[PDB]
DNA sequence: TTAAGCAATTCGTAATCATGGTCATAG
DNA sequence: CTATGACCATGATTACGAATTGC
């Protein structure tokens, strides 16, 4: 999306069609389509301004009602107070909200974290590696059932994947450094692709903790 | 009940390869004055008008105006299993959708089908009589050989019709040329002229306009002042047989 | 309409629809990003489907017919024989394509100007001079003919005025005329049909005489 | 011309004649007058000096599909 | 100006049919002996000489050393728009670069006038030796053709061996091998085998069927080949003049 | 200087192959 | 005038590339 910015020092702008359009996934994105799916509802407005006055003031009316229901919207959708509260969490400020992606607040949150054991970051950049594989899909029995399918499945896999086996930049142990100490047990692990990934005996890795604080 | 006998069955054929190109469906208005049609084309351009008169068919029969629904490229497939000097036969209930042909050879073979009708919406239109100004007769080889060979070259064509004669005028990438006509018994061609006329038509229709040819030997045209070029031939004692086209703005 | 270069390599409908201009506003059209909407009228260029798109504005005021076999066996067909298979055999498809067979049988539709208004018989369809509406042997049964079809007009009296004065309590006045060209509104378009069909209709019963004097 | 346009284009948005989008102009007109509310002899004087021009005996948005 | 007139006219669509499947342009040399091509072929195998005296045409005025060039199958596209019967005209203006043909009716009441444009050219052209010619062979155009078409369908190319008593058309085939013998028949349908010294040389069938396209162009054609020369056959052009196709022989 | 990820079902659009139909030429 | 052959196109089917949604 292309979009112009006017500058505006102090005050913060919250245009609602851009969240809407970042948020949402909707069929239409007109004022009247949105204000029907979540409340209900040129050249005609040149001769009602050359007019008289109640035409006048009959444009003034339509104009205050069109004034009026972004408001309705920004208070019954709950966008502020959850805008706030995402600042409060991810800790970036309001108008980084409306600009930017998902890579300001992991930046964010992993800085606060490395601070506090002293550690600083490189910078690696590649261009480009190759992709790796994804999912699997088991293969189905095609049809109509009539017979009642249960449904069981994990909550929260991945985050919980690279929680409880100890997975992190800071202990991503390469492939020499294991050698020549021998303690496989309960000091390393070895991962279906093939690392080794130090046990938490050892260390505590950073993502886990800012995992732990978003799960809860 | 609708029953008719016709010794001719060559101009029923030649009737019938004359619209299985331009039309695909059809509504027969049968009466008690004779089998009379009105189609649009396909691509919503060209008219056609079709009279049988009902003295021409030797054997006639109807109670009550009647209405069929026709699908012409099943019937075009039915009537090339009749030879050219048979003698054809239509039956037609007044409460049913499916039409009988028999087919009666003039020496021991005679032959029998039924063909289901079909139900359509259409609309039916007409045209008013007006005097065409400049009227042509001309043979219909000629004309034929006329268009064929000016197709070549580009898409559209000029007729211009002036006193002694008229003359058609076409180009393309490929060059230009024109071919007179002048005033000079069927291998004559007649023409008549009140006020002078120009104008410019497609050659696709008029190349399915010329796919009847058998039908008569001469053929006439008529054309006036902004008005849709009228194509029209007569079948002896039996009916006309008209195609209408618009001219190009 | 995404990105223009995607959108160079092959030719599609909307990216044609976007990018060939309106006559009266070259200055209000679909930018990158946004959604354009559309509908496919009838023609004989059957190589291209981007070749037959139109705005549905435009097909409003402008009166241009509809494909319906594009959206019959284009559209429709092959989601249904998706679902309705599996819980028989392909004598469902059979059954549908011929329940299809049943119904497709009934269809509604510079030389279309010199129309002569060719008048119909009501009962089976055959031209005829005059104006009386009935054919001369479908006389006897008229009052089953005229019984049949007032029971149309009065079905059609019913929706007009359900529908206008709709627009009245989605306007606030009852006093003022009502200008809403809403596109995303089912209420406009509808609104405009149920006119035409009252004005075809009306005219259609005038075909028999009135029933009465009104000069008295 | 140019300021008969005006004229009727003021005859047509004034409130105390009737509501009217849907009929002529000179109908608005006689029907102001029977009930007599108040109607002013000169949208008549432009209305009987033209013949039947569809920019002078036609109201305001008699295009426009509403 | 140029202005010239053929009544028996059906010969320049008979040659014209036979030369647009060969070659896609001409160069037509226009002098006051009449009109001329010599002309290459697209393979780089053959050639084409046609040579139209100004005494085997009817009325005459050449006042230019003319030198175009048409492309040819555009050219037949609009001769396939007259009859045979009818008569040919053409015209040209030395500085309007188009030729006007004009088709007479038989009965005058048909006129045609057609008008195609230039393309400029700068064609090759190369001389043909002339020689003594080994074997002279005098056949029926239509018996020659029949002869070479019933020897497509065996195989390709074709040896020839020209001797005294018969002549041996031989090929090979993915059928077999196949040869059939001619002699001397003891004013059209006659043949003549003139022979000073026997030979044998390969040649391409196809290009024999390229030049057979002019089988109703004559009353008979003449077959020349001498060793390891162009075969010229010869399509006398009645009391007109002679259009002579060469074919550079195969090694 | 700036940007979470991948698996796809699915249908459309384009290209290739097959099949017939029409026209022209030859006997 | 009729029959056969060739060409030409037209239609249908299959395979690939692209908007949106499921994770
Ligand atoms: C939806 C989604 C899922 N996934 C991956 C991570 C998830 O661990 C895995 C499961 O998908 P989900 O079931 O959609 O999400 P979840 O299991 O993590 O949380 P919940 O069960 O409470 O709904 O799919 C992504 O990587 N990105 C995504 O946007
Ligand atoms: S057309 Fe629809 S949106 Fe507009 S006023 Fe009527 S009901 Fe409301
Ligand atoms: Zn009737």
């Amino acid at each position: 999306r292309d979009t112009k910015v006017v500058s505006m020092v102090g005050r913060v702008q919250m245009d609602m069609l851009q969240v809407l359009l970042r948020e949402y996934k909707l069929r239409s994105y007109t004022l009247n389509a949105v204000s029907f799916h979540f409340l209900g509802e040129h050249s005609i407005i040149t001769d009602l301004q050359n007019g008289n006055d109640q035409t006048r003031r009959r444009l003034a009316v339509y104009c205050l009602k069109d004034a009026y229901l972004p408001l309705r919207l920004l208070e019954r959708l709950m966008v502020l107070v959850n805008a706030v509260e995402m600042a409060r969490v991810t800790g970036v400020p309001l108008s980084y909200l409306l600009s930017r992606g998902q890579q300001v607040k992991v930046v964010s949150q992993l800085l606060r974290q490395a601070m506090h054991e002293g550690l600083l970051m490189p910078v690696v950049k590649s261009e480009g590696g190759e992709d790796y594989t994804g999912a699997t899909v088991i293969e189905p029995l095609k049809g109509y059932y009539d017979v009642p399918i249960a449904t069981l499945d994990f909550s929260s896999l991945y985050p919980s994947i690279m929680m409880a086996h100890n997975l992190c930049y800071t202990t991503l142990l390469r492939p020499g450094t294991a050698q020549k100490l021998g303690l496989t047990e309960d000091q390393f692990i070895r991962t279906p692709t093939g690392d080794e990934f130090v046990k938490t005996s050892v260390r505590k890795g950073l993502l886990p903790q800012i995992l732990e604080n978003l799960l809860s | 009940m609708f029953e008719a006998r016709l010794v001719q069955g060559s101009i029923l054929k030649k009737v019938l390869e004359a619209l299985k190109d331009l039309i695909n469906e059809a509504c027969w208005d049968i009466s008690s004055s004779g089998v009379n049609l009105q189609s649009m084309d396909s691509s919503h351009v060209s008219l056609v008008q079709l009279t049988l008169r009902s003295e021409g068919f030797d054997t006639y029969r109807c109670d009550r105006n009647l209405a069929m629904g026709v699908n012409l490229t099943s019937m075009s497939k039915i009537l090339k299993c009749a030879g050219n000097e048979d003698i054809i036969t239509l039956r037609a209930e007044d409460n049913a959708d499916t039409l009988a042909l028999v087919f009666e050879a003039p020496n021991e073979k005679v032959s029998d089908y039924e063909m289901k009708l079909m139900d359509l919406d259409v609309e039916q239109l007409g045209i008013p009589e007006q005097e065409y100004s400049c009227v042509v007769k001309m043979p219909s080889g000629e004309f034929a050989r006329i268009c064929r060979d000016l197709s070549h070259i580009g898409d559209a064509v000029v007729i211009s019709c002036a006193k002694d004669g008229v003359k058609f005028s076409a180009s393309g990438e490929l060059g230009n040329g024109n071919i007179k006509l002048s005033q000079t018994e069927e291998e004559a061609v007649t023409i008549e002229m009140n006020e002078p006329v120009q104008l410019t038509f497609a050659l696709r229709y008029l190349n399915f306009f010329t796919k009847a040819t058998p039908l008569s030997s001469t053929v006439t045209l008529s054309m006036s002042a902004d008005v849709p070029l009228v194509v029209e031939y007569k079948i002896a004692d039996m009916g006309h047989l008209k195609y209408y086209l618009a001219p190009k703005i | 309409l995404t990105r223009a270069a995607s959108d160079y390599a092959g030719k599609q409908a909307h990216v044609e629809l976007a990018e060939r201009m309106r006559k009266r506003d070259p200055g209000s059209a679909p930018s990158l990003g946004d959604r354009v909407p559309y509908v496919i009228i009838s023609a004989a260029k059957g190589v291209a489907a981007y070749m037959k798109s139109e705005d549905p504005l435009f097909v409003l005021e402008h009166s241009l017919p509809i494909d319906t076999q594009y959206y019959l066996e284009q559209q429709l067909a092959k989601p249904l024989l998706r679902i309705f298979e599996p819980i028989l055999g392909e004598g469902r498809a059979e059954a549908v394509l011929l329940r299809g067979d049943h119904t497709r049988c009934k269809t509604v539709l510079g030389l279309l100007a010199f129309a002569k208004r060719r008048n119909c018989c009501i009962g089976c369809r055959t031209v005829l001079s005059h104006q009386g509406a009935v054919c001369e042997f479908c006389q006897p049964r008229e009052s089953e003919l005229y019984q049949k079809e007032v029971s149309h007009l009065n079905a059609l009296e019913e929706r007009f005025s359900r529908l206008w004065t709709q627009c009245q309590r989605c306007q606030g006045s009852l006093h003022e005329d009502v200008i809403c060209t809403s596109r995303d509104c089912p209420i406009f378009y509808m609104r405009k049909k149920v006119r035409k069909d009252l004005e075809d209709q009306e005219q259609l019963l005038r075909r028999f005489g009135p029933p009465g004097p009104e000069a008295w | 011309e140019e300021a008969e346009l005006e004229l009727l284009r003021q005859f047509d948005l004034a409130w105390q004649y009737g509501p009217c989008t849907g009929i002529t102009r000179l109908q608005r007109w006689c029907r102001a007058k029977q009930m007599g509310l108040e109607p002013p002899p000169e949208v008549w004087q432009v209305l009987k000096t033209h013949p039947g021009d569809p920019r002078f005996q036609c109201s305001l948005w008699h295009l426009y599909p509403l």
